[PDB]
């Protein structure tokens, strides 16, 4: 939902702010990369003939096999204020956003780009030994800080405030420490560009003027930039957030020139194998992956034993499993990490036996677990034995007159999202304290 | 003529009998019982009996593996 | 640490454990070995070249911790080092071989552990000169070290022959170990028992290797061999007797079993029952040939407190005759009070202890250091399972949900009577009723084990089915087993703590348990050994079933998991049966009525 979250934030951004964002070719190229193939086809079809088209022509062109994705593309196209659907002369005249259209046209033709590709200095240096290594150093420091092992190079103060204020790595100052939330174990489980998107989403969510379109445009040309070259130090707000993301380790800046590392391309797009972990009924770990980061993230929920050059070994203990469950880590998060670290031999054997049993029957009189459950379901039955209860504390009523009134009041509470429990047999339900006043008022009326 | 404040937990017969054990080894905490899936407990000592539930399954399994 | 080795930031939990300071050689690919410098725990890769060749020496010098599918776990121990240097494998050749097969430079802690595992082999020897222990040495050089120790009392001297058992321990701490390697061919004084076998018998290669264990030199090395159930261990012992060829006796603390090894012995061997004899609780008549056999029982030596004079004359006769070799069957019960006295009484020039399981409730299994010696051979359960030499068994655990009334009575029950109270849950009756319906629909032979003889009779009588416990008349017992085996119409049996052993039933294929002792890992494994010898084990589609009805929400969880972990160590994990399909599809459920549950609780209350 990453491009969906970006599109959702863009639709939250109002129409004229969006049209201000559609002014420049680099932002329009980034949004052209965000949009689906169908909407991309629609805008490239429209960009070279300036004719407002009725919707019925589009309906004639579209084969109904891709009609659902067509509706998704045009619904995002309309809700992003990028389409102008008006029913002039009765039929829905369709129009692409004209600022977006002319900026895409100038980008495609190489015309007026205003250095939205980048205000170049072009005094390039080596990126493999300076830029990539500085990026790896700073990103390693913040990654071990997000692990929890002590490390000298802490993050910056504004991103420390990001982790404090945000629900991502809750710096619990009563305990005095940064702490792993469930949201932040989801953050750990995220992809690298997913993590970057989460960081910028939180940063834009709490930053205020620091102009919003400056943030927008500057980030979109930051994604549009290339590697290993010097560039001119742009707006003031864009410059100070440039120095901020310099402190994030993203750019190697020599205090007007700056040298964007591989992470700009990583933001632009992504990139017995590495990370293929042999599961065991013995609950012993033969990882096909070794890093200090790997030991650092695996020590949170595994008793480990020793490190070799690719195989760091250990044992899953139920103490380690319950340690993970008491860390706020979801059992779904743990098992999701296990499918991200599955191994080819057990995968091949599971596929062969999957085809073998589907040749027989889909039911098989057993619960469904495609990966070998002797490592998995032993943990997952203990993970079924993790929460296995539910508690209601606060206001509670009983012994209603009629079942229809019971269902009406309980259903009303479910509609406004304040119902916590119900039981049809006992005609009793529990609601949250926040929802108490609203349910009482509905009961009187 | 009875509508009084209390903490209602959806429960099991087994953990209900465990709550009655809690009453046995220190009495007059838990207030009343409706059925096997509804008991009423002291709202001040809900977390006291929650941590006692924690040490109850600790006594039940204790899972040493050392 | 022969390195600088700046530690990892998370190497603090590697508490003298981060062994990456020692370098990786470029020969890490072909070689499989990683070495623990402190613990000596040894890593073996199954998918590596020459691992099959090196695993023989891995067993010879190290003990195997675990051998799973991918990466085997071993451990160097002084016991296996003593066994390897007793076989004869010198320190520099061993070091050269392990470093030639070692991915990393070898830790000098383990190297000097091997160097300190150097004994005075061949230097102390006890000879039994016609029931007279003459403790010779190969040189007078041993005597000057030996005289420093003063517990005692080329050169031999007087020792109390019972005190030999304790001074073997004493010389293990002062590190001059005696060896027992019989020169039977050079002992012309004992009469030889030249008995052969038939060519139709086939020795499997692991049995051939086991025969090579004590015959590295041809002298009869005395020791321990433990093999899985149904592996023809009787036939291996018969082969060992037929190649020793001297006067020899067989011991085991039972009767039915001892007579059936007598039957099996005189069946496959060429020795006639003229040379054989039997001495137990019933019959006390001996053979009078110069060489031969008295197959017998621990019963006749463990009790001398109250015996007949017929008993007394026979024990006098067998004590007077000096034997060459002895056989100690099911040796896991001998180190107790009246039981290891058989070792003190019997003087034979070679020993061997045998059992199905070398585990018990304590570490009296370490007394075999100074009782019966080192371990000679063992087989692998997964190897014989996948080779079809033993069975391929599905193991299952069945959690019975503990009902409310038996639960609250269980919580107000006293601690050692809580056991029956959790066992008497009617949900167990309902579940085993549906399971016996499903498996007799499958047509399986179903076996139930309970520690309580009364509870076993309760389950059998509720099912209207026969009962087998510790103290029944023998003719009723043979009637029931005759009906079950010979009669096809009788198929399901309820066994107990005398039915787990002392009888030979390879016919068992589906096993259930409901009760045992607190820490009876060994007795649990003796129960499971009944279906280990399921001979339908080579055809595809065979999967033997093991079940265990355990009442939930109990410390029976802890007890059952602690007992069953030995079988997991053997390589037998137990699948999950918590919610099953067909719990309601059976129309009748035994005490599904809540009033029937109350009446059953009333009955167990009235007994309580
Ligand atoms: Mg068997």
């Amino acid at each position: 939902s990453l491009k969906h979250s970006v599109t959702q934030y863009l639709e939250e951004i109002p129409q004229q702010v969006q049209n201000r964002l559609y002014t420049s070719p680099a932002t329009c190229l980034a949004i052209y990369r965000i949009l689906p193939p169908l909407a991309k086809f629609f805008i490239m079809a429209m960009v070279f003939n300036e004719n407002e088209v009725p919707l019925l022509d589009l309906d004639k062109w579209v084969n109904s096999n891709g009609k659902l994705q067509f509706q998704n593309a045009i619904k995002s196209m309309k809700s992003l204020h990028l389409l102008i659907p008006n029913k002039s002369s009765g039929t829905l005249m369709i129009n692409l956003n004209p600022t977006f259209k002319i900026s895409l046209r100038n980008a495609l033709t190489g015309g007026e780009v205003q250095n939205s590709f980048g205000v170049v200095v072009e005094e390039n240096v080596v990126s493999l030994d300076l830029l990539d290594e500085y990026s790896a150093n700073k990103w390693e420091t913040i990654l071990h800080f997000m692990v929890g092992t002590p490390l000298a190079k802490i993050p910056s103060e504004k991103v420390l405030n990001l982790l404090k204020h945000s629900k991502l790595m809750e710096e619990v100052n009563s305990t005095g420490e940064f702490k792993i939330t469930n949201e932040g174990f989801q953050f750990l489980l995220q992809e690298i560009n997913s993590q970057l998107w989460t960081l910028l989403l939180q940063y834009l969510k709490m930053i205020e003027t620091m102009d919003l379109v400056d943030v927008l445009h500057f980030i979109f040309m930051l994604g549009a930039l290339e590697v290993g070259k010097a560039y001119k130090i742009l707006s003031e707000t864009q410059r100070i957030m440039l120095q901020d993301m310099r402190d994030y380790g993203l750019v190697f800046q020599k205090h007007s020139i700056f040298y964007p590392t591989k992470l700009a391309l990583m933001l632009t797009s992504d990139t017995i194998p590495d990370g293929s972990l042999i599961v065991e009924t013995n609950f012993k770990i033969y990882s096909y992956s070794n890093s200090p980061l790997q030991i650092a993230v695996l020590s949170l929920f595994v008793h480990l034993k020793a490190r070799f050059v690719n195989m760091v070994l250990g044992q899953i203990t139920r103490e380690s499993i319950r340690r993970a469950l008491t860390n706020g880590i979801t059992a779904d998060q743990i098992i999701a990490y296990l499918e991200t670290h599955a191994h080819p031999q057990m995968r091949r054997l599971a596929e062969e036996k999957l085809e073998k049993k589907l040749e027989l029957d889909p039911n098989c009189k057993e619960p469904l677990q495609v990966l070998p459950p002797t490592v998995v379901d032993q943990i997952r039955l203990w993970q079924l034995e993790l929460d296995r209860v539910i508690t209601y504390e606060g206001s509670l009523y009983s012994d209603f007159e009629t079942s229809q009134e019971y269902n009406l009041l309980s259903k009303y509470a479910q509609d406004i999202g304040v119902l916590l429990w119900k039981d049809d047999k006992k005609k009793k339900f529990f609601i949250s304290k926040e929802g108490n006043s609203q349910v009482l008022d509905f009961a009187k009326r | 003529a009875r509508a009084r404040k209390g903490a209602l937990v959806q429960c099991d017969p087994s953990i209900k009998a465990l709550i009655l054990q809690i009453d046995a080894k220190m009495s007059d905490i838990v207030l009343e019982e409706l059925d096997d899936t509804h008991l009423l407990v002291n709202p001040s000592k809900v977390e006291f009996v929650k941590h006692e539930l924690n040490r109850l399954l600790s006594k039940n399994i204790y899972n040493p593996m050392d | 640490i022969p390195a600088d080795f700046v530690p990892d930031s998370v190497s603090g939990m590697f508490r003298s454990h981060d062994f990456s300071y020692l370098r990786l050689r470029p020969d890490h690919a072909s070689r499989p070995l990683w070495i623990s410098p402190s613990d000596g725990r040894i890593i073996l890769e199954s998918f590596s070249p020459l691992a099959e060749q090196a695993q023989d020496f891995l067993v010879t010098i190290a003990e195997p911790i675990s051998r799973p599918s991918h990466i085997h776990e071993y451990k160097i121990t002084a016991y296996s080092l003593y066994a390897a240097v007793s076989v004869g494998l010198e320190t520099d050749d061993i070091i050269s071989v392990l470093d030639r097969l070692s991915k990393v430079p070898v830790a000098e802690s383990i190297i000097n552990f091997i160097k300190g595992a150097t004994i005075s082999y061949g230097k102390v020897k006890l000879v039994i000169k016609h029931n007279r222990y003459f403790v010779e040495t190969t040189q007078a050089d041993i005597l000057q070290m030996l005289l420093n120790d003063s517990v005692i009392g080329v050169h031999s001297f007087e020792i109390a022959n019972e005190s030999v058992e304790v001074v073997k321990k004493r010389c293990q701490e002062i590190d001059y170990p005696v060896l027992e390697e019989y020169d039977f061919r050079n002992d012309h004084r004992n009469p030889d028992l030249d008995i052969d076998l038939k060519p139709s018998t086939q020795i499997r290669p692991y049995q051939e290797k086991s025969l090579s264990k004590m015959f590295g030199n041809g002298r009869a090395r005395s020791g321990i061999i433990v093999l899985p159930c149904g592996a023809g261990k009787t036939l291996v012992g018969i082969t060992a007797a037929c190649t020793i060829k001297k006067s020899v006796i067989v011991l085991c603390t039972s009767s039915v079993s001892v007579m059936q090894w007598r039957q099996q012995f005189l069946q496959w061997c060429t020795l006639q029952p003229e040379n054989c004899a039997v001495f137990t609780s019933d019959n006390k008549e001996m053979f009078q040939t110069e060489s031969g056999l008295v197959v017998s029982t621990y019963s006749m030596v463990a009790n001398t407190r109250n015996r007949s004079h017929d008993s007394q004359k026979v024990m006098d006769f067998l004590t007077g005759r000096e034997w060459g070799f002895i056989i100690l069957d099911e040796v896991h019960v001998v180190p107790a009070a009246m039981f290891r006295r058989v070792v003190s009484t019997i003087a034979a020039h070679a020993k061997l202890g045998l059992t199905a399981t070398l585990v018990r409730e304590d570490d009296k299994i370490g007394d075999l250091n100074f009782l019966i010696g080192p371990k000679l051979y063992e087989a692998n359960w997964m190897e014989l399972s996948q080779k079809g030499h033993i069975a391929n068994v599905q193991c299952a655990e069945v959690w019975c949900p503990m009902t409310a009334e038996f639960y609250q009575e269980y919580l107000r029950e006293t601690a050692r009577k809580r056991m029956l109270l959790y066992i008497m849950n009617p949900t167990k009756f309902q579940a085993c009723q549906f399971l016996i319906q499903y498996h007799e629909r499958r047509g399986d032979k179903i076996i139930v084990f309970s520690d309580n003889v009364y509870a076993l009779q309760e389950y059998a009588l509720k099912m209207g089915k026969p009962f087998i416990y510790g103290s029944t008349p023998q003719q009723e017992r043979m009637n029931i087993l005759q009906n079950f085996q010979y009669n096809d119409q009788i198929n399901t049996i309820f066994l107990s703590k005398v039915g787990d052993t002392s009888i030979d039933l390879p016919e068992a294929t589906c096993l259930i348990q409901i009760s045992s002792h607190y820490g009876s890992r060994r007795q649990e494994a003796q129960r499971l050994g009944r279906i280990l010898r399921a001979k339908r084990r080579n055809d595809e589609g065979f999967n033997a079933f093991f079940y265990s009805l355990v009442s939930k929400d109990t410390q029976e969880m802890y007890y059952s998991t602690k007992r069953q972990a030995f079988l997991v160590d053997q390589g037998y994990a137990f699948k999950v049966i918590t919610h099953l399909h067909g719990m309601e599809n059976i129309p009748n459920l035994a005490y599904a009525s809540p009033r029937e549950r109350r009446e059953l609780l009333q009955e167990v209350l009235l007994k309580n």
